[PDB]
């Protein structure tokens, strides 16, 4: 599901919506179950490249990937807490054409680091179009699905959540990504019970020699 | 016949007709030890081609076209009614049946 | 070896499911070794696997899917014993274009055979019901051809558009037709030959046709 | 009886699966609901005169541990599912026999509450 | 009106020509020699 | 009649349903055509009628079967498509859909439409079963699921149906927008197709704008486009 | 006293049934030429 060593760089990317139609009380489960996340994955030791980019109509840039600093879990946490739902007043839209292309400004540079897509979009979208065509042009940067017998699908993984009250679920399914058996949407009742969704987020495909984890999904 | 007993009944009593997507229970009934195989296709197959079916007779029938005696009793003579019934009858005296060399009679 | 194949009848691009017994004379299960062959209509082998009866009790359940590029025929399923090649046992289905028909037709002429000297001539009752248990009401076609081993003629004047209700009708061939079908008005000659029926019935709504062929 | 029926469909109404699951799956254990848990209540409920009432806490508890039974479905189509791939159509197929059974062992036990 | 909502309807889906593709074993204590078991089998659409 | 003869289930069943009939007919003159006709009335009186067609074959066989569909208003029956080379689209809708300006601000915040769109016609040219609009990009009111690509020309398609309906002038400017279902096509040459899911509407140019009436329908739309750009819309 | 049974064996269709003795002047039961004796009774689906 996601590339999951502390031996290798993976790139997490968080991106949040100012749009006005989500509101501010499913912002806050939102920043909530993304502070959930980064705690989660930071306990395994492992240091990736982070960073933040909240939008409504301008996208903002709070945190760079190319920081030196932004490796540190503790900056990127209380960044987090940092920003509200009342910083995008003057802007009410919910572009996300701009969003992803800043993001693909953001990525504009190699070949093994792993790279990982997580956003929040209730994908009622006003201003600009299908974010697909980002979406291709990332994938291409990478040089994704250009070779035959180097396919390289396991370096860009993309998720979305599906937070807002009235969600349009057939762009939402678009925009993620559909690999062989894996999935990358989710839905706002998972704030509560984080576990559930991160048992999907985190696999162990060499972290079982170490010690320190710990699973609290009711499922089993 | 089977050399065993296999029959394979409805567990519910009378009830009604089963309706699409309810359950209902089978009742196989076989002699103990035994392992069974089960299989339900539409009828509309069969309707369309009803060709080399497996069944009870067909079994019985390959069971008697590989025997390996073709004279239903009786014969010529001691050693032909013994060839005819398919087997070898020698003895220390010199009594001995007719040479077979054939599969198929 | 007992070759069982769940359906007799598959449509490409579909999975076929057979499962082969192995018993000794005595009817037993037995371990042995079971060569599997899949020929095509022209007589091309195609996929070809070895097995072994060990640790099944006698049952070795096997699958393969049909390709969508395939000469529609009669496949054929081809399995020997490992020590007795030349013992070659034979089960064979067939792949065509169908879509699954609603209800079974059955023609039961009131004796299997006909007298010749019967001047009433041969009597066909026809008996279509719905594949549920239920009874159907439509129209039916009949035509009396007459099959001499592998060469079949067809007799254009006993064609007769029957009306079905409550899943019963009757049709009845008269002598005369019989007689002046074929060229010859000799009797004594058609002794040996024989007949068929070949009922095509057809729902009012129109829905779909079935064959049926005795 | 018509006042009961829309009583029952208004509270089935209430139910919300998370659309972020598999469309197939999705479907699945909808149909399993509708065909084992709404069509027998729905018909039984249709039988009464219009005098007698409704004791909607059952169908409250209905929701709850048919919302449950769903949860455990969902883990066994992944977590569980170590024989068959994870989110194959395949271990679909295998959990649904003890989706089905569970389920219609909810119904028969919750029968003898319909009426209070 | 009195009539099922188009959201509310699902469709029955499977359509499988052949099902019950099972292997059991009889391993209920024999009664005069005639094993019994029972399965809980659910009908195609 | 003679030649001719249908059951008497089909018969005996009144206007109730009998909205599908079958005839048997014994034979069909190999020569001349064998042409039968009656009269069919209409009872129920709904919208947007399907088409309905008639089936031939034989008993024998079931593949060879003619199909044709009559309808009074398609002409040949064919239901109305657009189709270019190979690849084909639906186009079983409207040509258009229908002053103030409260409502044009409410219908362009709606989540369905992405591109808007008030260009020049260029140049118009016609097919064989649609026509096409040159369209001179000047800019964007809000872009869609393709960008303005700094402006350029841009390609139109509708039913050739609607060309009696309404005929575009060139040289005369339009605002209009549509959704994610109408570009069509490969880069650069995409076709955006026009219809009731779509709207179209004249603005005539600044110079045009001279009548009281152009003077308040032109002022109406620099009124919405102003608010457009900047205020946006709380989505 | 006298006991008249009511059954029903229908599907889980309910019923109302409405039972009255008509007076006769060979009897002395609660029925008159005028007052008459009716009972609204309700019939679970299979039962009595």
């Amino acid at each position: 599901k996601i590339v999951l060593d502390p031996s290798g760089s993976m790139n997490i990317y968080l991106v949040l919506d100012g749009s006005d139609s989500i509101g501010a009380s499913n912002f806050t489960g939102a920043k909530k179950c993304l502070v959930n996340l980064i705690e989660k994955v930071a306990s395994y030791g492992v240091k990736p490249r982070y960073g933040l980019v909240t939008y409504a109509t301008y996208p903002k840039i709070w945190v760079k990937v190319s920081e030196a600093d932004s490796s540190n879990a503790d900056w990127v946490t209380k960044q987090l807490n940092e920003i509200n739902y009342e910083d995008h007043k003057l802007k009410s839209g919910t572009n996300t054409k701009k969003a992803l292309q800043a993001v693909y400004s953001m990525m504009s540079w190699w070949n093994r680091t792993r790279h990982v897509i997580i956003l929040m979009t209730d994908g009622l979208h006003n201003m600009g179009g299908d974010p697909i065509t980002v979406i291709d042009e990332i994938r291409d940067l990478l040089y994704i699905g250009k070779d035959r017998k180097n396919p390289r699908e396991d370096y860009l993984d993309v998720y979305v959540f599906g937070v807002g009250p009235l969600v349009n679920q057939v762009n939402i399914n678009a925009l993620a990504s559909k690999k062989d058996n894996e999935q990358h949407v989710f839905k706002v009742k998972d704030m509560e019970n984080l576990e559930d969704v991160f048992y999907q987020m985190i696999d162990e495909s060499q972290s079982l020699s170490l010690c320190g984890m710990v699973w609290e999904h009711r499922k089993g | 016949s089977c050399v065993g007993s296999l029959v394979v009944k409805s567990g519910q009593s009378e009830d009604r007709q089963p309706v699409p997507g309810q359950q209902m229970t089978l009742k196989i009934e076989g002699d103990h030890g035994a392992r069974v195989v089960l299989v339900a296709v539409d009828k509309g197959v069969f309707v369309l081609n009803k060709k080399n079916k497996l069944t009870q007779s067909k079994i019985w029938d390959v069971v008697e076209k590989a025997d390996i005696g073709c004279t239903p009793g009786s014969g010529k003579d001691y050693a032909g009614v013994f060839s005819d019934a398919g087997l070898t009858f020698t003895s220390s005296s010199g009594q001995q049946t007719a040479q077979r060399a054939e599969l198929q009679c | 070896l007992f070759i069982q194949t769940d359906k007799t009848i598959y449509t490409p691009g579909s999975t076929v499911l057979y499962r082969i017994f192995t018993v000794n004379h005595k009817l037993l299960p037995v371990g042995r070794t079971v060569m599997v062959n899949i020929e095509n209509p022209e007589g091309i082998p195609v996929k070809q696997d070895s097995l072994s009866s060990q640790n099944q009790l006698g049952v070795l359940p096997l699958s393969w899917d049909i390709p969508e590029l395939v000469n529609m025929g009669q496949w054929k399923i081809r399995a020997y014993y490992e020590n007795s090649p030349q013992q070659v046992f034979s089960t064979e289905f067939e792949v065509k274009e169908y879509v699954l028909p609603s209800f079974e037709v059955i023609v039961e002429p009131t004796e299997k055979f006909y007298y010749i000297y019967n001047e009433k001539g041969l009597e066909v009752t026809i008996t279509a019901r719905f594949l549920y248990g239920k009874k159907v009401e439509g129209t039916a076609f009949v035509i009396f051809g007459i099959q001499d081993g592998e060469q079949r003629i067809s007799l254009p004047e006993s064609l007769k558009r029957i009306p079905i209700e409550d899943g019963s009708g009757e049709v009845v061939l008269s002598r005369k037709v019989l007689l002046d079908g074929v060229q010859n008005p000799r009797a004594e000659d058609l002794v040996g030959k024989s007949l068929y029926v070949s009922a095509t019935v057809i729902l009012h709504s129109g829905s779909d046709m079935v064959q049926a062929e005795r | 009886a018509n006042n009961h029926i829309r009583t029952v469909l208004k509270l089935f109404r209430t139910i919300d699966l998370d659309d972020s699951k598999k469309s197939f799956y999705l479907t699945a254990a909808k149909y399993g609901i509708q065909t084992q848990l709404r069509e027998p209540i729905i018909r039984i409920v249709g039988g009464y005169l219009p005098s007698t009432k409704l004791s909607e806490a059952c169908v409250k508890n209905m929701i709850s541990e048919v919302y449950e039974i769903e949860g455990d479905f969902y883990s066994k189509f992944s977590y569980a599912c170590e024989d068959h791939a994870p989110y194959s159509v395949e271990c679909l197929e295998d959990a649904r026999d003890d989706y089905l059974t569970q389920l219609v062992e909810l119904f028969k036990e919750t029968k003898k509450c319909l009426r209070e | 009106e009195d009539i099922i909502a188009e959201e509310n309807i699902v469709s029955r889906s499977e359509f499988p020509e052949s099902w019950l593709w099972n292997v059991e074993d009889l391993k209920e204590p024999p009664k005069n020699g005639i094993s019994t078991k029972l399965m809980n089998i659910f009908l195609k659409d | 009649g003679v030649d001719r003869y249908i059951s008497k289930y089909e018969l005996d069943k009144a206007f109730s349903d009998r909205n599908t009939l079958i005839i048997y007919l014994d034979k069909v003159s190999h020569s001349e055509d064998d042409c039968l006709a009656f009269k069919v009335h209409q009872y129920f009186n709904v919208e947007l009628i399907q088409p309905g067609a008639v089936k031939v074959y034989a008993y024998y066989n079931l593949e060879e079967s003619c199909t044709r569909f009559y309808h009074p208003e398609k002409e040949d029956g064919k239901l109305n498509k657009l189709c270019r080379d190979e690849l084909c689209r639906c186009a079983e809708e409207n040509c258009f859909i229908q002053v103030t300006l409260e409502e044009r601000l409410d219908k362009a915040c709606e989540p369905g439409v992405d591109y808007v769109y008030k260009t020049r016609l260029v140049k118009v040219q016609l097919s064989n079963d649609f026509d096409e609009y040159i369209m001179a990009i000047e800019q964007t009111i809000k872009s869609g699921s393709d960008e303005v690509q700094v402006g350029q020309q841009r390609t139109f398609i509708s039913p050739i149906k609607c060309r009696e309906a309404l005929k575009l002038e060139e040289k005369k400017h339009y605002l209009m927008w549509g959704l994610s279902s109408d570009f069509w096509g490969e880069k650069p040459n995409l076709s955006y197709i026009i219809g009731k899911d779509t709207w179209v509407e004249h603005w005539p140019e600044e110079d045009e704008c001279q009548d009281e009436e152009n003077q308040k329908q032109c002022q109406d739309l620099g009124a919405f486009t102003e608010s457009m750009v900047v205020f946006g819309c709380p989505n | 006293e006298i006991r008249a049974v009511l059954y029903n064996y229908r599907q889980n269709q309910e019923l109302k049934v409405r039972v009255e003795l008509l007076h006769n002047p060979a009897f002395c039961s609660l029925a008159t030429t005028k007052r008459r004796h009716q009972q609204t009774v309700t019939i679970p689906p299979k039962s009595s």
